[PDB]
């Protein structure tokens, strides 16, 4: 803070400054070269010569004006001083002056105050008003230099202080760990510091300014901080000639104001701003510290490059947007993307406030021709993508971006109808501003959702002008934009895997106030229904003419798929808006009302039919290649995922008849198709992966949750044995992720556990062939057999049987004995594996316990056993 | 002095219909005896056909706030915009309510308005809301002012 | 998700694990929040004095005219900026800084005597003159008008400056503001006032519930306290304080101008807008109370929300009281025909229920004190409504109708005050003092219940309610000294205004059985307040005899009863009746009053007990 | 997910992306992603290529690359957490927390509200005390 | 000077017409002032 022990302020600007500053680069102006790269940077100029001439001219002008001669350079004192002082101030801003030059110019400004440690300076020479304004600018720069020096000194002290504080905190942590056993009770209160966010830790560690003995900071560290704070206060002047820049400036401004009635409002404002700055030295630090960031040495070059890109982007705000400037700022945005400091220091990014700069750019681009089609849609998309990534970087960035929600929602209809521009719209920016943030989702207001609902209603009432201009059939609504508005509402109502009750209720109420947001169907007064609408979409997809414009997807929209996606998004939004089971059980009137509304809106039969709608399987053809239906131009399992979600959330499955009916209409065909798609060629197709994802995400977890409904199910044995066979075959099928395999395991285990023992005979027959291989896939069958035999040991061992279930048919006993002997032989002849043996041993023990000890080895084999269907690999 | 609606007062619920480009005044009416459903009785042709106001006259038995209604459901008022009222048929003695069943004439998401004996539940209660911007929530109900009634149970308007 | 926050708390990595630069940045932010911001120094008065001092006003060597001082130039610059026509009032950092400086310079801030009281009054007047002698009032009005009804830091700073220059009811500042407004016919000023008062916010129960959900789901508010509820309580209080200071001192010119602007093309009724905002804030308070009614205890966030709402309502009530004091008959009629009665009914219900609720709990003493201070302010406003009333007056009839509408709540309040006023003669009774032979002051719950049963003035319901309100102890003994100091002391202080209101209504409506019922309900409260309810008759400004009610101190009664004062009174009576002329009998009586006022003070000094 | 990546591994991701450099978008194609994955050390499958590739042309910019990398890798970051969790207290090696220490760690460090510890052990009487750090945390969360 | 919207209407033909006015009518500083207004308007430069 101070050059020596004598706490006297040094000359401003003189000293060691380490803060990052823009690089100074110039290009040689030559008209014989043809490089064309010299058009970056300003042309060169002799800076040393300019500095020396400026100093000499300023000295001469000061000495001449001290005589008050009637021959000023240029004819007037203004003409003599204003240009020269302007050039001098520009050079000082550039930082060309160094050491001796700064001393000389400071002595010229005021010889008495700026002594190094009959002559009058500029400040006391009866200057005109423009000269006074320029001197005010100069003194403002000097104050800025003082503030920057204070910031640098604060950081310099802050390092050693933080290092000592961290060392002492580690020492206290170690002593707490050592005294844990004796102290017991107070260990929690001592570790509360070690279990609070680092901001809170530092807040309490610094919470010792006045009394507040509740501070673990030791006396030496407290004394160091207090001494530095006192020194900083002394430097700021909080606590004989002027001897100080602050006193000199205050006296000069007061003297000017009380000597002349200033006719320049700009001069008055500058003078009083300078006076307030002198009297509010603490306020300078209050403004500067939030915009102060520190980095390590390794990040210096990357930070400099990022600052250069940000400076170019900021400078482009002062030029009218055109093709070249749009290209430049797109390149700068990409450079800021590529710079790794943008991801490492989101706090630095926010302090620089480049989100606000890009926001102003987007505002300018939209406002230019807001009435007509927006110019520079590429620039709008780039700005929106930058804001989305900035939101994704950090939660604090998301909160900062949340403040501009109103403008983004107002301009949410920028590029919704244009494909390939997803994630590059103001609606996408708003969705990122609220996505997966419970604070911001709860902070969402009702007018914002009302605006979104109004936009959705407009989309559902009126067609798309751009689409009908390109040539798409003129239906009476806008599914493409409606789907995006529904997606934003989904993000508003669903957060972190949980439904926001307030937002869900508000959205449902607005949707039922404006029924046109549900599309042409579900409006009533002639609406067909969900199932009829989706069948119509299937027909539209099948018929090319109503699908494309009919004058790489590129400009194609696939209007049938657009309608399907809109209805699926609406169904998913309503399902996520549905109330929860615990609230329904508690009996909340609002929850019951919302559930009744949704049940009346969407009939259960429509959901059942839409789920029962079949897909288009990929087909192998001649030349040994597969033809694959297009994902984007047809029905997709993502559509039925929304139906499953809504059916589970609103109607729910709580009765065996409905469970089994739904299984036999909608789920079993899909499981069978996915199992049939398990061959090597078809397994990598889009249909297969999408169907596997849909199954293991929606259908199998639902069956796992509703497994206990399989308790008394004797008559539908064929159905729920076909289910088991399809599940096992699909599990044996390859190209499945670990999560999908685990979901299959859990579903099959739960269903088999809740099933009756006497009716899993066919699954046992399938498993007795595959288990003895003891390959990687065998772990799930071993667990299944272990659990089954442990639960149903009485079904075999006791001659009477478990009860009304009965006893074995003696071919179940033959199969069990074959399974036991096969597993035993395989484990005997198999090389040791830890987990495989740890899973195989309980299975063998369970089968041995289940088998009656006096069971007769059937020399008379089962009744002309039918293994003709059974095969190697093919199995059928 | 414009009079204010006070609980023990008999009222008729009129509405305007511009059928075939001609204004008609229809009073909400109900029979109660053998016909729970409600209908509309024309009053614009009073000079040629006498209206039957005996089945149109309603009485405001109670006027309680939303919170008071919720408390009462859990376990001489003057009408204020925001209260929940109990409209009792003067002739039948039964109360206006939104019936659970609907005529199902493509309304789908709508119910029917009729009469029922029991005051239990929130079906019989209706909340008053102002018509235009001049009237606000929480001020007194005037005789000449228009209003919109919202069913408490079905959150639906008389339509 | 609270569980998610808990596991993140366990997974957190400490400072010594954190890298050096991250911890340095965090320490910089914490240091700025904790030390630099909290650092405070006082320079505003000295800076304003230096700016106001002219420099070399003899040596200028001009003699053409008196140059305007730097403070005058700054105020002129701000005034010209405000007067420059614009679509929106742009935010000006210089304006916030210097408005704050001048506002802090015009205040210069146990028991204080008369000499230093007028020392402070003279100093405040001089400091306010330093500003309003240079156009500060006109500049404040210009900034408020240019705001055009948009709330913001400009309007906040302008209102603070106006309050600073109007503190104490500055007659000169008021006259200057009125003269400027009448000369300019500024309808924009009143339109901006109406817009700001409409934009003022109230308690937001939905925002409170959302904040509670966020807190309960484990995520901690990294920023300060949730201000989404009662967005700008300080701004609302400052605005209504400025409005009150406009009419402070019964300044009838403003009292009428705020109601109606005679010389302007358009007129805005500030009185009606104020009562509308009072109705809004009362509704918010009632809804928030209904939210907390079911719960047995009120959390700290809820309690501080009650406190802020109570402060806002108290400021609005004080503003209305300043509007109607006078009397200002036009404002009185306007509020009589306004919706003030509904807000008063709601406040009465809230008071009647919240008193019973908060009396039982021992952690809501401050909230109870704030609430009953608000009740006292409301009763003061009602008395100011009754100012200037005649026998069988329309305002009296309306207020009796309001009491009839709030009959249940009024009866509960009266029972509350009777119940906590009988505590003195419960405790001081010898049947109670015998339970505590020593002066320690602790009494058992069983003993205190038995004494309350034996007193025969407390019914069983009152007895059990005071037992519930009694502070529990580990030894099951309560200090009745602290009990009475906590409960009876708010009585005899807030109940006095209720007693005065009831007496005024009874004497001005002699033929109202509806009010007679309340009189029998409040018989005991009036009996307690009889020794302290001073009642005189004066010759009113409306050329009618007006009865005046005020408070007499028991200390004043004792000093009046002291023998020396009695001897002085006897001598004075003989002097005036025998030889004292009837021409200056009132002059002699006032002189005797002043001498006795000094004699009673001297008697209080010399007496010791 | 409040900056779950640290400067170190984001920097190593930085050389991994810049090994092909070439203005960022250039030479960062579908084939390069597997090469950089198995230069870092993890082995994703061909499907584990195609899923990300068609979720995102074929040229991958650094923001999208780092976003997908962070999203996938924001897992298995509780190892050091549980290590420190059992190393802090209960050093007897039984791995079970006493009722007193359970109450002491529930004493909310940021909310400061009490007796909810006793409520949780009342609602989890069977778990009790004999409660282990890991299975406790996945029982206690969802 | 006033309308930035009207400044976008000015094109190469208009600028060359103004320069031809300079060429044909002689040296007029108001033409240079108009050119300065075309170059810079309200602190925003027009590169074209
Ligand atoms: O005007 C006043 N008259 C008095 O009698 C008095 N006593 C104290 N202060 C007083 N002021």
């Amino acid at each position: 803070l101070f050059p020596d022990e004598n706490k006297k302020h040094g000359l401003p600007g003189i000293g060691l400054s380490t803060s990052l500053r823009p690089r100074m680069q110039f290009s040689s102006p030559s008209f014989v070269s043809i490089s064309n790269e010299c058009y970056q940077y300003s042309p060169e100029f002799p800076l040393d010569i300019l500095k020396s001439k400026t100093i000499q001219m300023l000295t001469e002008a000061v000495k001449e004006g001290s005589l008050h001669a009637r021959d000023p350079v240029g004819g007037t004192t203004e003409f003599l001083f204003v240009p020269l002082i302007k050039l001098f101030y520009t050079l000082l801003i550039m930082g060309i002056f160094h050491n001796e030059d700064l001393k000389h110019i400071l002595q010229l400004i005021e010889p008495s105050v700026f002594k190094e440690a009959p002559k009058e300076g500029l400040l006391q020479m009866k200057l005109p008003e423009p000269v006074k304004l320029q001197m005010c600018l100069l003194l403002q720069y000097l104050c800025d230099c003082q503030v920057r020096h204070r910031i640098e000194a604060i950081v310099a002290f802050s390092d050693d202080f933080v290092a000592k504080l961290q060392d002492n905190q580690r020492f206290r942590y170690n002593e707490v760990m050592q005294a844990l056993n004796m102290s017991a009770a107070l260990t929690a209160r001592k570790t509360k510091e070690f279990r609070s966010p680092p901001q809170e830790q530092i807040n309490m560690l610094l919470n010792f300014k006045d009394d507040k003995s509740e501070c673990p900071c030791p006396e030496e560290i407290r004394d160091q901080l207090l001494d530095f704070h006192e020194d900083l206060m002394t430097h700021c002047g909080i606590e004989k000639k002027s001897s100080t820049l602050q006193q000199l400036i205050s006296e000069t401004m007061v003297r000017w104001a009380q000597e002349s009635v200033i006719e320049d409002p700009e001069l008055v404002r500058a003078m009083f701003v300078l006076l307030h700055r002198q009297y509010d030295g603490i306020g300078g630090l209050v403004r500067a510290l939030p915009k102060t960031y520190t980095i390590n040495g390794v990040s210096v070059e990357d930070t400099i490059n990022l600052l250069a890109s940000l400076g170019q982007i900021r400078s482009l705000l002062s030029v009218r947007m055109g093709k070249e400037e749009e290209k430049l700022m797109i390149r700068g945005l990409g450079d800021i993307m590529n710079n790794k400091v943008f991801y490492q220091h989101p706090n630095l990014m926010r302090a620089l406030g480049m989100h606000e700069t890009v926001m102003e750019v987007m505002v300018n681009v939209l406002g230019g021709g807001e009435s007509k089609e927006i110019t520079f849609p590429k620039m709008v998309a780039n700005c929106c993508r930058f804001l989305c990534y900035f939101c994704r970087i950090s939660r604090q960035n998301q909160k900062a971006m949340f403040d501009h929600l109103s403008y983004l929602l107002e301009n949410s209809s920028v590029g919704l109808a244009s494909p390939a521009m997803r994630g590059s719209t103001p609606l996408d920016v708003a969705a990122a501003s609220v996505m997966d943030n419970n604070e911001l989702a709860l902070a969402l207001r009702e007018p914002d959702l009302e605006k979104v609902v109004r936009y959705l209603a407009g989309c559902g009432l009126q067609s798309c002008q751009m689409l009908v201009s390109k040539g798409y059939p003129d239906i009476g609504w806008n599914p493409v934009e409606g789907e995006r508005y529904l997606d934003f509402l989904r993000f508003a109502v669903f957060c972190n895997g949980e439904s926001v009750e307030e937002n869900a209720n508000v959205v449902v109420r607005l949707l039922i106030r404006r029924p046109e947001c549900f599309g042409p169907a579900l409006r009533g007064e002639g609406g067909n229904g969900l199932l009829a609408a989706m069948e119509e979409a299937i027909k539209i997809a099948e018929d090319p003419s109503r699908d494309g414009p009919s004058p790489e997807e590129d400009d194609t929209i696939h209007m049938g798929n657009a309608i399907m996606t809109f209805y699926s998004a609406l169904i998913d939004l309503l399902g996520r808006c549905a109330p929860e089971m615990h609230l329904i059980h508690a009996g909340k009137g609002e929850a019951i009302r919302i559930r009744s509304i949704l049940r009346s809106l969407i009939p259960l039969g429509d959901l059942v039919g839409v789920i029962s709608i079949a897909f288009q399987m990929p087909t192998i053809a001649k030349d040994g290649n597969v033809v694959e239906p297009d994902m984007s131009a047809g029905f997709c399992p993502d559509h039925k995922a929304a139906m499953v979600l809504f059916l589970d959330s609103v109607y729910g499955i709580e009765v065996q008849d409905f469970l089994l009916h739904l299984l036999e209409v909608g789920f079993l065909p899909d499981l069978r198709a996915a199992a049939s798609l398990d061959t090597a060629a078809l397994s990598a197709t889009d249909m297969a992966l999408a169907l596997n994802r849909y199954l293991c995400t929606a259908v199998l977890p639902l069956l796992t949750r509703c497994a206990p409904l399989f308790a008394g199910t004797e008559h539908h044995a064929s159905l729920i044995d076909s289910l088991l066979h399809t599940v096992y075959r699909l599990s044996k099928g390859c190209s499945l992720t670990k999560a999908q395999r685990d979901s299959i395991e859990v579903c099959l285990l739960s269903i088999c556990g809740q099933l009756r023992p006497s009716m899993m005979q066919h699954l046992l027959r399938r498993l007795v062939f595959d288990v003895p291989l003891l390959n990687e896939h065998a772990k799930m069958p071993l667990k299944l057999l272990t659990n089954h035999y442990e639960r149903c040991w009485k079904y075999y061992c006791l001659p009477g049987g478990w009860g009304n279930f009965g006893a074995a048919s003696e071919e179940e006993l033959h199969l069990s004995r074959k399974l036991f002997w096969g597993i035993f032989d395989a484990l005997s002849q198999k090389k040791y594996e830890q987990e495989l043996f740890k899973l195989a041993l309980p299975c063998l023990s369970a089968v041995a316990g289940a088998l009656p000890p006096d069971y007769m080895e059937s020399n008379y084999v089962s009744m002309m056993e039918k293994q003709s269907s059974m095969d190697s690999e093919g199995n059928f | 002095e414009i009079q204010f609606l006070r609980t023990d007062d008999e009222v008729v619920l009129q509405c305007t219909a511009t059928i075939h480009k001609e204004q008609q005044k229809l009073c909400l009416a109900a029979e109660g005896f053998g016909n729970r459903l409600c209908f509309l009785e024309s009053t614009s042709n009073s000079k040629n056909v006498p209206p039957d106001l005996s089945i149109c006259t309603f009485v405001l038995e109670q006027s309680l706030s939303v919170r008071a209604l919720q408390e009462m459901l859990a376990n001489h008022r003057t009408l204020l915009y925001g209260h929940a009222i109990l409209l009792r048929h003067s002739y039948s003695g039964m109360y206006l309510c939104c019936l659970s069943t609907s005529r199902s004439s493509t309304d789908k998401l709508a119910f029917d308005v009729g009469l029922q004996e029991d005051t239990t539940g929130e079906a019989c209660w209706w909340t008053i809301h102002p018509a235009s911007k001049q009237r606000s929530e929480g001020e007194k109900v005037r005789v000449g002012d228009d209003l919109i009634l919202v069913s408490v149970s079905s959150e639906r308007y008389l339509h | 998700q609270r569980k998610r926050a808990v596991v993140a708390c366990f997974r957190m990595a400490p400072l010594y694990n954190l890298p050096r630069h991250r911890a340095v940045n965090l320490f910089l932010q914490g240091y700025e929040k904790s030390w630099i911001e909290t650092e405070e120094h006082y320079f505003e008065d000295k800076l304003i004095e230096d700016l106001a001092k002219p420099g070399a006003e003899p040596p200028e060597e001009d003699e053409g005219t008196k140059r305007v001082d730097p403070l005058h130039q700054l105020i002129l610059l701000f005034s010209r900026t405000a007067l420059t026509e614009k679509c929106k009032l742009e935010e000006d950092f210089l304006y916030m800084a210097y408005a704050d400086i001048m506002a802090k310079s015009c205040h210069d801030e146990e028991v204080k005597s008369f000499e230093e009281k007028e020392m402070e009054k003279q100093k405040l007047l001089y400091q306010q003159a330093r500003l309003h002698d240079r156009g500060a009032a006109e500049m404040v009005l210009q900034t408020i008008s240019a705001s055009k009804g948009e709330t913001g830091p400009m309007v906040a700073a302008t209102l603070k400056l106006g309050i600073a220059i109007l503190n104490g009811g500055n007659s000169t500042v008021q006259q200057k503001m009125l003269d400027y407004l009448k000369e300019k016919k500024d309808v924009g000023f009143f339109q901006s006032l109406a817009g700001l008062m409409q934009s003022c916010s109230v308690l937001d129960l939905n925002a409170f519930e959302r904040q509670n959900k966020a807190e309960g789901l484990g995520m901690v508010t990294e920023e300060g306290s949730g201000e989404k509820v009662l967005q700008d309580d300080e701004f609302t209080c400052d605005l209504f304080r400025f409005l009150q200071l406009l009419c402070e001192g019964h300044n009838s010119d403003f009292q009428n101008y705020l109601r109606t602007q005679t010389g302007n093309n358009t007129t805005v009724n500030i009185i009606i807008s104020t009562v509308d905002y009072l109705l809004r804030v009362q509704e918010s308070i009632s809804d928030f109370y209904w939210y907390y009614s079911g719960k047995d205890v009120i959390d700290e966030q809820g309690q501080r929300n009650f406190s802020k709402a109570i402060q806002v309502a108290k400021q609005v009530f004080n503003t209305l009281t300043e509007y109607i004091q006078g009397p200002c008959t036009g404002n009185q009629q306007s509020l009589a025909h306004s919706r003030l009665w509904d807000a008063v009914v709601g406040f009465l219900h809230v008071f009647a229920h919240m008193q019973m609720k908060l009396s039982q709990d021992s952690s809501q003493i401050e909230l109870l004190k704030e609430l009953m201070d608000l009740q006292k302010d409301m009763v003061v406003m009602l008395l100011s409504m009754l100012e200037g009333n005649v026998v069988n007056g329309t305002i009296g009839k309306q207020m009796v109708d309001m009491l009839v509408e709030s009959s249940n709540n009024v009866e509960m309040i009266l029972k509350f005050f009777d119940m906590f006023l009988k505590l003195k003669d419960l405790t001081s009774s010898d049947t109670f003092k015998e339970y505590d032979p020593d002066g320690k002051g602790v009494i058992s719950k069983r003993d205190f219940h038995k004494a309350m049963e034996s007193h025969k003035h407390y019914t069983q319901s009152e007895t059990e309610f005071l037992l519930s309100c009694a502070e529990t102890d580990e030894n099951e003994t309560l200090d009745y000294e602290e009990f009475v100091k906590r409960f009876h002391e708010p009585a005899k202080d807030i109940g006095f205004n209720v007693a005065v209101l009831l007496t005024n209504l009874s004497e001005h409506m002699p033929n109202d059985t509806r009010l007679q019922t309340f009189l029998e309900l409040a018989e005991s409260v009036l009996n307690y307040f009889q020794p302290f309810l001073g009642r005189i008759e004066i010759m009113g400004s409306a050329k009618r005899i007006e009865r005046v009610y005020f408070e007499i101190s028991e200390s004043s009664r004792t000093q009046w009863e002291k023998p020396q004062v009695k001897e002085s009174k006897r001598q004075f009576i003989f002097d005036v009746v025998n030889e004292g002329g009837e021409k200056e009998k009132m002059e002699l009586f006032v002189n005797f009053c002043e001498d006795t006022i000094f004699e009673m003070q001297l008697a209080a000094q010399i007496s010791e007990s | 997910m409040a900056d779950q990546l640290t400067e170190e591994q984001i920097a190593e991701f930085k050389e991994a992306f810049s090994l092909f450099d070439k203005d960022g978008d250039g030479t960062i194609t579908t084939k390069e992603l597997g090469t950089v994955m198995r230069s870092l050390g993890q082995n994703p499958t061909e499907a584990e290529l195609q899923d990300m590739i068609n979720e995102v042309n074929g040229t991958i910019d650094f923001p999208e690359f780092l976003t997908m990398m962070a999203r996938k890798m924001k897992d298995t970051d509780s190892e050091e957490e549980i290590r420190e969790a059992f190393r802090v207290f209960d050093k007897d090696g039984n791995g079970y927390i006493s009722a007193a220490e359970l109450r002491h760690v529930m004493t909310n460090l940021g909310e400061k509200l009490t007796d909810e510890e006793v409520d949780e052990m009342i609602r989890e009487a069977d778990i009790d005390g004999q409660v282990n750090y890991e299975e406790f945390v996945q029982m206690m969360t969802a | 000077v006033e309308s930035p919207e009207a400044l976008n209407i000015i094109k190469e033909g208009h600028i060359k017409s103004i320069i031809s006015l300079l060429d044909k009518h002689g040296r007029n500083h108001k033409v240079l002032d108009v050119l300065c207004s075309l170059c810079v308007c309200h602190g925003v430069a027009v590169r074209s």
